[PDB]
This record gives structure tokens, C-alpha cells and sequence, in this order.
């Protein structure tokens, strides 16, 4: 399909993406999760084209930033399909938000109470739960919880539900159950504390490649038609865009290193896209990406230490300026200039 | 030398550019300093041994009120040795917060020694 269009511009590092790719995800999305609606992390790509078709189709959408909201107001979505959700907000952000119609603010400490009473008393607060590796810890405990949602009141500010978030590399879905379970616990300390909760917000974290979906989703199904019967959104993000996105890098050095004792020929490729630039992945959640074409190690532009996409790997030799092709780099792959590159993307609809 | 002071933090000054030791007294927690260090608007907090004390990023969090609204600081950078041995999750965590790693050679920032940068808005 589009993995010609590469070949198309072989004649830099450059995107190639299946904008497809993001529809039919979306179509088996409502199909696997018919009662959950997806609010699009965008922070996980905020690249125009992707959010355009994901807010045509009917996707709520996971804000974090000034700037990204504005990405998505400028796009005409009304402000009651955005969902401000960053772990730490600053104040200004607060206040930003507020004076442009978006209401549904989380929080999982007094903390970010304090900074949302004074900057948008008015909010829609949506108490992020702790769902059980991380440094800091992130979303409030079941103890703690009820203590916000006293304060919440003692400050006279709406609850109007909760959220959790088990993230990536979740490895047992008996994860995602018991946060729905906990999720009721709060939901009725709401309740009793005197609050009508309405909204659980089950975060995000689902695959977006083939390496399972389903498996996840089909856990959760019994576990909301249980505890949460007769509104459920999500804030997926690694899900919609992983698969559609396929980075070409171009070799842009070449070395031989030997290493005789007493007969080890192995090759070493710099590229034009390195872990500071697009891989952020292999430092961040340790990835491990094949390489794909048309014994080495691949490295970095950036003379680096870590700068090192792949670290040991079977491959014919070269020389420079050949591409090298990587799938599923839509998930956290794009950005800017702190902090500078920008690549750019071809996207193909069919 | 009782550089600022309120209800949940405790700056004090260790010697030019301007160290600070900003030290949270919050409202229910253990005690959380942070050797941090300002140089024309930005400032460098230093990243702990590791792993890190139970009170952050509640801790951390009133670390940005000031120094966005107190220090008035458009940057905010952290650091860390590289080695550790919870790099990954490091990076990752402070991912989750505005964070984003910074490319060696930046004009505001050795190499022993990973950094990453938070932009204000
Ligand atoms: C609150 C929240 N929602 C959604 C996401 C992104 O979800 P995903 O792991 O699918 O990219 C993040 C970060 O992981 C997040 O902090």
C-alpha cells in the first residue's frame, strides 16, 4: 500500500503515514469499545492532519498543554470534547482553559486543588485515581481520594468523576479491573460525600501496533457492564497512531570496527535521526527496533554515548546514503525549538 | 541567607550565580529538598540519588508555582548522572510532566550527566 511512497521520494529523514491506518483503528476501536469514547492523547502526536481526521470522525481529545488546546480549538472542535488532562498543571494553563470554555479538569493531590481553586474554581474536576515502574507517583489513593473529595466541597468545587491511567507496558490486564473496581469505591465516596458523578475516564495505554488490543478490551467489557452499568471516555494515544507511521533515515557515515584477539568484521551506520530527535523511545521505555531495507549497529547524527538506535544486528554492508526504513514510529516520535529538528510527513489516504 | 518563604516551601541560599535550596514543607509530608540553581531566568534543579523520597511531585509541583510566579523563570531544567540505573524511568516520568530531553550541546547546559528541560507558557 503506502509502503511504496518511500520509494517514491528515494531519488533527509522523512514520514511517511498510512492516514488510514488511523480510521480503521478508530472503526475497530468503537467495535471492540462500543460504550468507551476516545478522547485522543494528543500529546502523543500533535500533528494537524492526524488530529483533522480523528475530530471529523468523533473523537473527544486529551489536552495537556496551552498550545494544544489551541491546536484543536483551531480546529473548530467544541470545548465539550476536550478533556484537560496533564499530571501537573500550572496556573496560567489553569486560567487559559478556563477562559476558553473547556470544563473538564483533572487532579490527584491538594496540590492541584489549590491551583485550580484560585485560577478556575468553576471546573469540572475529574479525581485521577492511582491504578498500581515509575519514579513520583501519580494519581491519588484510595485513602487520600476521599480526603480530596472532602476538601473538594470544604472548598465548594465540583466532582463530576474519575479517571486512571495504567500507561504503556502494562503487562496483565487484571490491571485494568481493578481500577474499575477501585474507580466504583470513589465513585461512592463521591456519592456519599455528595457528588454527582457521572464520568469514568479509564485513561490510556492500549497497543497501537501488532506486538494485544482486544485481549485488553475484552477484560474490560464484563468489568464495566459491572461495575459501571447505566458515561465511560478513554485517553488513548500509542492505539490510533503507532501503526500508520514508518520513519526513512538515510545512512549518513560509515566505519568498520574489528577487534582482533590473537577476525570480527562489524559495521557501524550514523543516521540523520537520532534518540534526541525521534527515538526517544530506547532511553524512555527501553524499544527495540528491527530495521527494515529496501553484522551492525546503528547509531545517532548527535556523537553521543546513547545515542544508539540499534545496538547489535544482522546486515548486509552498505555504503552511505542508503535509507533504512523503521515501522510504527507514529507513537512519540514527532515534536519545537528547544529541543530543534522537524521532520516531514506524507500522509496517504486511500 | 532567607531567600522565600510561605506556607508549604523553604528557600534558602548557599557564591554568585544565585544556588538555591528550595525545601518543601508540605502539607502533610516528609521532608523534600531540592539543590536547585538560577542563572538568567532559568533555573537548574539537580536531580537526588534516587530513588525518590514519598512526598514529590507534590513537592515538586509547588517547585513550579515558584519558580514560574516567584523566580519568574521561563526555563526550568533538571539533571542527573548517566549511568543511573533508573535513567529510563526518570526520563520517563518527568516526560509526563511538560519535561523533554534536552540534545547534548545546547547553549544552556558537561557530558557525564543527562539533562532535561520544562518550558513555562
Ligand atoms: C493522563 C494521560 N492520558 C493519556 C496518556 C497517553 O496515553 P498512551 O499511553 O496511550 O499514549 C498519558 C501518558 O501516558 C497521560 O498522562
Amino acid at each position: 500500500t503506502a509502503k511504496d511512497i518511500l520509494d517514491q521520494k528515494i531519488n533527509d529523514a522523512f514520514y511517511v503515514a498510512d492516514l488510514g491506518d488511523i480510521l480503521k483503528k478508530h472503526l475497530r476501536w468503537l467495535k471492540a469499545l462500543p460504550r468507551v469514547t476516545p478522547f485522543y492523547a494528543v500529546k502523543c502526536n500533535d500533528s494537524k492532519a492526524i488530529v483533522k481526521t480523528l475530530a471529523a470522525t468523533g473523537t473527544g481529545f486529551d489536552c495537556a498543554s496551552k498550545t494544544e488546546i489551541q491546536l484543536v480549538q483551531s480546529l473548530g472542535v467544541p470545548p465539550e470534547r476536550i478533556i484537560y488532562a496533564n499530571p501537573c498543571k500550572q496556573v496560567s494553563q489553569i486560567k487559559y482553559a478556563a477562559n476558553n470554555g473547556v470544563q473538564m479538569m483533572t487532579f490527584d493531590s491538594e496540590v492541584e486543588l489549590m491551583k485550580v481553586a484560585r485560577a478556575h474554581p468553576k471546573a469540572k474536576l475529574v479525581l485521577r485515581i492511582a491504578t498500581d515502574r515509575l519514579s513520583v507517583k501519580f494519581g491519588a489513593t484510595l485513602r487520600t481520594s476521599r480526603l480530596l473529595l472532602e476538601r473538594a466541597k470544604e472548598l465548594n468545587i465540583d466532582v463530576v468523576g474519575v479517571s486512571f491511567h495504567v500507561g504503556s507496558g502494562c503487562t496483565d490486564p487484571e490491571t485494568f479491573v481493578q481500577a474499575i473496581s477501585d474507580a466504583r469505591c470513589v465513585f461512592d465516596m463521591g456519592a456519599e460525600v455528595g457528588f454527582s458523578m457521572y464520568l469514568l475516564d479509564i485513561g490510556g495505554g492500549f497497543p497501537g501496533s501488532e506486538d494485544k488490543f482486544e485481549e485488553i478490551t475484552g477484560v474490560i467489557n464484563p468489568a464495566l457492564d459491572k461495575y459501571f452499568p447505566s458515561r465511560i471516555i478513554a485517553e488513548p494515544g500509542r492505539y490510533y497512531v503507532a501503526s500508520a507511521f514508518t520513519l526513512a533515515v538515510n545512512i549518513i557515515a560509515k566505519k568498520i570496527v574489528l577487534k582482533e584477539q590473537t577476525s570480527e568484521q562489524t559495521f557501524m551506520y550514523y543516521v540523520n535521526d537520532g534518540v534526541y530527535g525521534s527515538f526517544n523511545c530506547i532511553l524512555y521505555d527501553h524499544a527495540h527496533v528491527k530495521p527494515l531495507l529496501q553484522s551492525s549497529s546503528i547509531w545517532g547524527p548527535t556523537c553521543d554515548g546513547l545515542d544508539r538506535i540499534v545496538e547489535r544486528c544482522d546486515l548486509p554492508e552498505m555504503h552511505v546514503g542508503d535509507w533504512m526504513l523503521f515501522e510504527n514510529m507514529g507513537a512519540y516520535t514527532v515534536a519545537t525549538f528547544n529541543g530543534f529538528q522537524r521532520p516531514t510527513i506524507y500522509y496517504v489516504m486511500s | 541567607n532567607l531567600f522565600y518563604s510561605d506556607d508549604r516551601l523553604n528557600v534558602t541560599e548557599e557564591d554568585k550565580t544565585r544556588i538555591l535550596n528550595v525545601q518543601s514543607r508540605l502539607t502533610d509530608a516528609k521532608r523534600i529538598n531540592w539543590r536547585t540553581v538560577l542563572s538568567g531566568g532559568s533555573l537548574y534543579i539537580e536531580i537526588p540519588g534516587g530513588a525518590l523520597p514519598e512526598g514529590s511531585k507534590d513537592s515538586f509541583a509547588v517547585l513550579l508555582e515558584f519558580a514560574e510566579e516567584q523566580l519568574r523563570a521561563d526555563h526550568v531544567f533538571i539533571c542527573f548522572h548517566k549511568n543511573r540505573e533508573d535513567r529510563a524511568a526518570l526520563l520517563r516520568t518527568f516526560s509526563f510532566l511538560g519535561f523533554e530531553i534536552v540534545r547534548p550541546g545546547h547553549p544552556l547546559v558537561r557530558p557525564d550527566a543527562c539533562f532535561m528541560a520544562y518550558t513555562f507558557e
